[PDB]
């Protein structure tokens, strides 16, 4: 078969250096003039920048001589001016070039940190430089004289030297010198050389530079790129209308910055020519020559000499670097975004009516939107003659065509998307529902996921276009199908505030209320009784009830009872589907227990029942809040009766310490510290104080005279159910509120005695301003942190995807509950949750499995587990995954928005990075630094020091900075000595065996130290448990998995010991590594297998590395990794998200997963 | 309306799988090939396709396997026409 | 020592060259009436740069040329 | 505000408003990203090839819409396109390989 | 540049005027299907006759 | 602005964030209501054509 020539879909992309035979394929023409346009007919000047002949004709198929106007001649190149009719769109494609006179530096070799042309040449960057400038002479090829080949000469030294030898020595200077040594360079020779120098020399200074160079050329000389092409002979011009002259309004017109560059370009290059024609003296075409260069480097990348400016105006002129690199940091418009069709936005309203699986669409957005289906809906019954006709109906707004959106808009979803998006729950796909208004109408119970407020904060639809998005937005983004936050199998779905406010309104009790005592035949004639007025929503009565247990064998038993329950739980009961138990709703419903039952009903009854029963919810909670006639007073808030004494007692002690030091028993420092403290239990008390009588004061008599229970008041249900208001809120209310601090933190001893029901004064409210002022500045700022957190984490991650099945490697860590200090700071049974077993485990007893080998472990075989005493389950992670190259789904988990094990191929990078990114925002070393600190794997300030091996130790030498410390091990050689500087106090005991890994001092660890001397289970339980006690401390749900893949792609590079295969000191991919020694070990060598030493990177360290050079580009600075990929002549293949992403096919993961894979096997095949 | 696509997914394992096979099947309905497996309820093709997965008598085996009798079915037709390009000898 | 900024790299480089005295200008100019005149004097002694001269106003009469494109005149 | 299909920017083909007729909605890295855990491909090929950058596709796209016919035939769009010769313009060689 | 120092910048804003509306496009499209048909309707050489 | 009897009560979820629900009365009354003045113009320019 022939392959083929012209277009296919291409695979990979290949970037290396351009010949200028090259550079002239490319090109269509020469452009030789400065000129632009002819300045009244506006038509290109012919070579010029704009041009016909060259490039393209200015209007759709026409000559630009006017000579051929029809669409018929095509192929016909103009015998007037040659320009072949074809449309305008290949002058935005058709490239040129221009011939210079001298020879040029490409600025990004010569200027790239790691200079190319310079360490290529093994020559400095300043000595190069000096030569291009004219400023000095080099030796090219010295032959044998007295001269190294490298070596530069001034003028005189040049004279005297070519004096004594005519030939045989040879030295240039300028552009035309780099070249020519350059060309002249042997790399192969040089190899030779380098490999024998690097054999015969031992000190690590030599042959350290000198692997690495070697290294070097003979990666460059595998590229295909010959050094001389580091200098321009030709130089490429840009498509021009990717630089357009294009006409305003007033006649003005407006131009890229690059046609001046260009312009500068070519005139200095013919004056140069005309400058050899004319055979001017050396200094004046020197500085032609120089300029020249000048204007070049100023044309690829401006400001890396001069930075030349636009004419007439100040600001410096963009260059083709620029152009490439773009602002906002890294954003390469697949990065800081796209503008996009078929979209629109607008304000949000509430919508209470709508199904939790629909959302309010305005009618004018959704015709606007619709538009093009509403056209071809329109003539496809037959009601428009042709599309015309169908834009003149839906713009007349005709009656008849609102029928046909309601055909169109019905099983078609929409994509509803919120400005902070943080993690995949900020957008999510809807069922449109036609409203008359200019406000969208979301879902109640989605606020929580878009964190959306509606206080005017606004949301923008997209409609999916083809049929693949249709169902991927119903199958994947639709909202009943996520109900569970991807963090933490907890629902994201829970009931909010009024909703809340209502089930607590109704299932409570009060001490005495129609129809207290009483009993009823079931839910039905409660409900009746309530609704007649006759029984109270709260009385303590026995109704009888039929629950259902599912506990037979996936069938629904049936009991029945007389439950002692109230009014209200026997009506809210009505709701609760099948297989839950009555104990449910016989509580006092508050957001915990509310949000439990959900979960409870979706572990039981799947999905569906799950569902309907949360829309329930929420319309009931909603009817019943309403109903209660819920409201705030003033009188609400209730402040202690015994504040004032309090108040006065703790104000005795000020002025007792302060006679004390007015006497001087006390130092004014510790004064300070006793005074503080007698406020703050002030403070204590007052609060400790008004929450007693908030909370219990109710005292309400049933046939007796007095009885007394929890409050009924308003406030206090609100702040108790978890609606809204908390302990610290109410307690600022009613309460003195707090002691405030300076800016500088020293915090000031004359507390704020007043509260907001009654009055602040003026010094008060003022020191409460800065309270505010940094509070504001501070989350706002801890948004831009999280953002920046999450972009590490996804940049570190992004491409790791579920690839394989299952690995089935028995590896994994040990599971065991927090346990920390206290009792039971997590338990073992959340731990545990939605993990694969890595083996079978044991009862007290044995030869009994419980759980058998790997098994997804849910509620179920966790109960099992927890009902057995067991402590310990050793758990498969993504951390310990034998796969390459990606995660198996057996090691993951099963966590999802679905109960369900991981799919195959869902990216589960990215929704780890969002995991860990989302709540960011709700942290307060510790703290969101100290998460920063941990993924960067930063070693601390004053690190404590690990013992390197284990074995009796002791001191060594002296006080020379390092008083050292000499280890002895049992079997083995002592020689391992560590110099510790003996002005930090030590720990470790003189005449005691200390275990590698143990405490020579203290402090914090650099988590290196924990992976090398522990090793990489140890470290990443660190690094989890660290994080993990940062977020928890701040009441954070995420699960160890997402933690667990960032950790593997921070270990994912190694460095090799020992050899066989490749260099010694390497720092590699362990994938690489590991697939290479597994390799290894059998056929190849018998085995000639190499050792590593797994590596910690930071996040942002580990990020640099990626195969894809594409991809690089974006997140990266894009100026040197275009250079350096550039010079390696590296073949990007795709292969991961980012790379797809900018180049605009399908990501290899979700739903792509199957064309990429199908794809990739085709690859490196037959 | 689908208001859960849970038992579709049940159907098929993947769920990404499933909006290929659904894609794919609703493609034989919307570019008019092929007429629906079961009662249409105004539903677009879209959905008519997971309600056709959720009965279980649409997945990529019966697919690709009446797309390969199709093959056939046109190749029995133009039997007697392509076989007549024996001057290509 | 080099700032770089070509307009220095320029004006230091020329900078070094000195002014000519008056009458260094009048030496130099003889230097190239002699050099000019030589070539001149060159051309003159060259039988084939006569006999084209002739053959080009043999051509130049036979109206296949015009008078500018040979001569600029002569003294005169 | 809404948009079906808008203006064009002419520097690189983008939706823009030129007749206060709204330029769309912009989908930006985190939005993507979003799709991307999902596992919503072809949402986001269309989102950034055919519904925007793409000069062949918007079209193809619009006739298959009013048509009845739901599908892509994406193209490479043409902020990639661009770069290609913004890389080229320079002493760069960016080629695409295979088949 | 333009207002909010942000990368909205001149060149930006200058739409293509020289791109045909899809609106019109899928017109252009379907007056082919249209006067074909309607040229399916005249005699077989008036057709032609028009046609040409 | 302008001053209006107000009641502090969940009213069916409508009010449910921060959301207002306004009587018919209000906008009946018109009180509410907004005057703004635009301002738009029509350029006369001249063309190569
Ligand atoms: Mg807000
Ligand atoms: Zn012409
Ligand atoms: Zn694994």
């Amino acid at each position: 078969l022939k392959a083929q020539t012209k277009t296919e879909e291409f695979d990979a992309i290949k970037i290396a250096l351009a010949s200028p035979d090259m550079i002239r394929s490319w090109s269509f023409g020469e452009v030789k003039k400065p000129e632009t346009i002819n300045y009244r007919t506006f038509k290109p000047e012919r070579d010029g920048l704009f041009c016909a002949r060259i490039f393209g004709p200015v209007k759709d198929y026409e000559c630009l001589c006017g000579k051929y106007k029809r669409l018929k001649h095509r192929g016909v190149i103009c015998e007037k001016c040659g320009v072949e009719v074809t449309q305008t769109k290949v002058r935005r494609e058709r490239m040129g070039h221009i011939e210079l006179a001298s020879p040029t530096a490409h600025i990004w070799f010569l200027k790239s940190l790691p200079s190319r042309i310079g360490l290529l040449l093994d020559m400095p960057l300043r000595d190069i430089e000096r030569v291009l400038y004219f400023e000095s002479y080099v030796v090219i090829e010295g032959g044998m004289t007295n001269l190294e080949r490298q070596q530069i000469l001034t003028e005189e030294q040049y004279l005297d030297a070519l004096e004594e030898f005519g030939d045989e020595f040879d030295a240039k200077m300028g552009a035309e010198a780099i070249q020519a040594l350059l060309k002249s360079m042997d790399l192969e020779q040089e190899c030779e050389q380098l490999r024998e120098e690097l054999n015969e020399t031992n000190s690590e200074t030599k042959r350290k530079k000198l692997t690495k160079r070697i290294k070097l050329l003979e990666a460059f000389v595998q590229s295909g790129n010959k050094p001389e092409w580091m200098i321009l002979t030709v130089l490429p011009v840009l498509p021009p209308d990717l630089r357009p002259l294009v006409p305003l309004d007033g006649g003005r017109f407006a131009t890229s910055d690059l046609n001046d560059l260009y312009r500068r370009v070519i005139n200095r290059n013919n004056r140069l020519k005309r400058l050899l024609d004319l055979a001017a003296p050396d200094i004046i075409v020197r500085n032609e020559k120089r300029m020249l260069q000048e204007a070049v480097d100023a044309l690829l990348d401006n400001g890396r000499r001069g930075r030349a400016i636009t004419g007439s105006n100040k600001r410096p002129l963009k260059s083709l670097a620029d152009m490439i690199k773009g602002k906002q940091g890294r954003f390469r418009q697949n990065l800081l975004g796209k503008r996009v069709d078929y979209s629109g936005r607008s304000v949000i309203t509430v919508g209470p009516y709508l199904r939790l699986h629909q959302c309010g669409l305005p009618k004018k957005m959704a015709l606007e939107l619709f538009k093009p289906f509403i056209y071809g809906k329109l003539e496809l019954r037959g009601l428009a003659t042709t599309i015309k006709a169908a834009k003149k109906m839906v713009e007349r707004e005709e009656a008849v065509v609102w029928d046909i959106l309601d055909e169109v808009i019905r099983e078609h979803p929409v994509l509803l998307n919120r400005a902070p998006t943080l993690h995949r729950l900020g957008i999510q796909a809807f069922e449109p529902v036609l409203i008359e208004g200019k406000a969208i109408q979301l879902h109640p119970l989605v606020c929580a996921a878009y964190n959306a407020d509606f206080d005017g904060d606004q949301m923008a639809v997209h409609v999916p276009l083809t049929l693949e998005a249709q169902l991927e937005a119903r199958a994947l983004m639709m909202s009943t199908n996520n109900i569970l936050s991807p963090a933490n199998g907890e629902p994201i779905i829970v009931p909010s505030q009024d909703v809340v406010l209502g089930l607590y309104y109704m299932t409570r009790d009060c001490v005495n209320a129609k129809g207290e005592g009483m009993v009823l035949t079931g839910p039905k004639e409660a409900e009746r009784l309530y609704r007649s007025g006759l029984a109270s929503l709260h009385a303590r009565v026995k109704v009888r009830i039929t629950e259902y247990e599912k506990d037979a064998n996936g069938e629904l038993v049936a009991k029945t009872s007389l439950k002692d329950t109230t009014v209200g739980r026997a009506i809210l009961w009505m709701i609760v589907p099948k297989g839950l138990p009555y104990s449910i709703v016989n509580q006092a419903l508050g957001k915990k227990a509310i949000s439990k039952m959900l979960n409870t009903c979706y572990r039981i009854l799947g999905l569906k029942p799950t569902v309907i029963f949360a829309d329930q919810i929420m319309y009931t909670g909603f009817a019943y809040a309403a109903r209660s006639g819920a409201s705030v007073g003033i009188d609400d808030m209730v402040i202690p009766e015994k504040k004032h004494e309090i108040i006065s007692e703790a104000e005795a002690e000020v002025a007792e310490i302060q006679e004390q030091f007015q006497s001087g028993l006390v130092t004014a420092g510790e004064r300070y510290n006793k005074v503080i403290d007698i406020w703050a239990a002030a403070n204590d008390r007052v609060s400790k104080a008004m929450m007693d009588n908030l909370q219990t004061e109710t005292v309400i008599n049933r046939d007796g005279q007095e009885e007394k229970q929890v409050s009924f008041n308003s406030i206090y249900m609100m702040a108790d159910s978890g609606a809204r208001g908390s302990a610290a809120q109410i307690r600022q209310l009613a309460g003195m509120r707090g002691l405030m601090a300076k800016p500088d933190g020293s915090i000031i001893e004359t507390p704020i005695t007043a509260n907001f029901r009654e009055g602040l004064n003026v010094l008060q409210y003022f020191i409460s301003t800065h309270g505010a002022r940094k509070g504001l500045a501070d989350t706002a700022l801890k948004t831009a942190n999280s953002g920046y957190l999450t972009r590490r984490l996804v940049d570190v991650a992004q491409d790791l995807v579920v690839t394989e099945d299952d690995c089935g490697t028995h590896e994994g860590i040990m599971m065991t509950p927090v346990i920390e200090g206290g009792d039971v700071k997590e338990p073992l049974r959340d731990r545990v949750l939605g993990r694969v077993t890595a083996e079978d485990v044991l009862k007290p007893g044995t030869a009994d499995i419980l759980v058998p080998r790997n098994t997804l472990l849910h509620e179920q075989w966790c109960d099992l587990l927890e009902e057995n005493s067991v402590d310990a389950v050793k758990v498969r992670s993504v951390v310990s995954c034998d796969t390459d190259f990606g995660v198996c789904a057996h090691c993951y988990g099963r966590d999802l928005a679905r109960g369900h094990i991981i799919n195959k191929g869902e990216a589960i990078g990215v929704i780890a990075a969002q995991s860990i990114g989302e709540p960011g925002t709700q942290l307060t070393t510790g703290g969101l630094p100290r998460v920063a600190d941990l993924f960067e794997a930063r070693r601390p300030k004053e690190p404590a020091i690990l013992a390197e091996i284990s074995g009796i130790v002791s001191f060594g030498k002296e006080t020379k900075g390092k008083r050292r410390l000499v280890i002895t091990p049992v079997d083995g050689s002592d020689p391992y000595e560590e110099m510790i500087p003996k002005w930090r106090q030590l720990n470790v005991f003189e005449g005691e065996r200390v275990e590698r890994g143990d405490v020579i001092s203290d402090g914090p660890e650099a988590p290196h130290d924990i992976l090398r001397l522990r090793g990489v289970h140890a470290v990443t339980r660190y690094i989890v448990n660290e994080v993990q006690d940062v977020y928890r401390l701040q009441g954070v749900k995420i699960n160890d998995k997402h933690i667990e893949v960032i950790v593997r792609q921070m270990l994912r590079k190694a460095t090799i010991v020992n050899a066989g295969s490749s260099d010694f000191l390497e720092g590699e991919q362990v994938e690489y590594s590991r697939v290479k020694i597994a390799n290894r070990e059998l056929e190849a060598n018998g085995k000639v297998g190499a050792t590593y030493s797994r590596d910690l990177l930071g996040i942002t360290k580990a990020s640099l590395a990626t195969e894809s050079f594409i991809s690089a580009a974006s997140f990266q600075e894009t100026t040197r990794v275009l250079t350096e990929a550039a010079v390696a002549g590296k073949r990007d293949e795709l292969r991961g998200l980012k790379e797809n992403v900018i180049v605009g096919r399908l990501i290899p993961a979700g739903t792509g997963y199957a064309y990429h894979q199908d794809r990739m096997r085709r690859r490196a095949a037959g | 309306a689908r208001v859960t696509v849970q038992d579709a997914v049940e159907k098929i394992g993947n769920r990404f799988d499933l909006v290929l096979v659904a894609a794919r099947r609703a493609r034989q309905m919307q570019v008019g090939g092929k007429d629906p497996l079961v009662p249409e309820e105004n539903d677009k093709t879209t959905v008519i396709a997971l309600r056709e997965i959720e009965e279980g008598l649409i997945n990529n085996q019966i697919l690709d396997v009446r797309e390969r009798q199709e093959q056939q079915e046109q190749e029995a037709a133009e039997l007697q026409a392509v076989t007549a390009i024996a001057e290509g000898r | 020592g080099r700032t770089t900024d070509p307009v220095r790299m320029y004006m230091r480089e020329m900078g070094t060259v000195e002014l000519l005295t008056r009458e260094g200008e009048i030496d130099i100019a003889k230097r190239i009436e002699d050099g000019i005149n030589q070539v001149q004097c060159s051309v003159a002694e060259y039988p084939e740069a006569i006999t084209y001269l002739l053959e080009q106003y043999d051509r130049v009469e036979a109206e296949e040329a015009r008078l500018s494109d040979l001569i600029t005149g002569f003294v005169d | 505000h809404a948009r079906s299909t808008g203006s064009y920017s002419l520097v690189t083909q983008q939706p823009l408003g030129g007749k206060a007729q709204f330029g769309g909605q912009r989908f930006g890295e985190m939005e993507v990203w979003a799709l991307e855990a999902y596992g919503a491909a072809y949402t986001l090929q269309e989102m950034l090839t055919v519904k925007s950058d793409d000069v062949n596709g918007r079209t193809k796209m619009y006739k298959n819409i009013v048509d009845g016919n739901h599908q892509m035939e994406p193209g490479m769009p043409e902020s990639f396109n661009v770069l290609l010769k913004e890389i080229r313009s320079l002493g760069i060689n960016i080629e695409l390989e295979d088949e | 540049p333009i207002g909010d120092d942000e990368d909205s910048h001149l060149g930006d804003f200058i739409e293509d005027t020289t791109l045909e509306l899809p609106l019109d496009s899928a017109t252009t499209e379907s007056l082919r299907a249209a006067t074909h048909d309607v040229l399916a309707g005249l005699t077989a050489r008036e057709a032609k006759v028009l046609r040409m | 602005g302008q001053n209006m009897r107000v009641a502090f009560m969940p009213w069916n979820g409508y009010n449910f964030e921060d959301s207002i629900l306004v009587s018919e009365r209000v906008v009946q009354e018109d009180r509410f209501t907004t005057i703004h003045i635009q301002e738009l113009a029509c350029v006369s320019r001249d063309t190569k054509l």
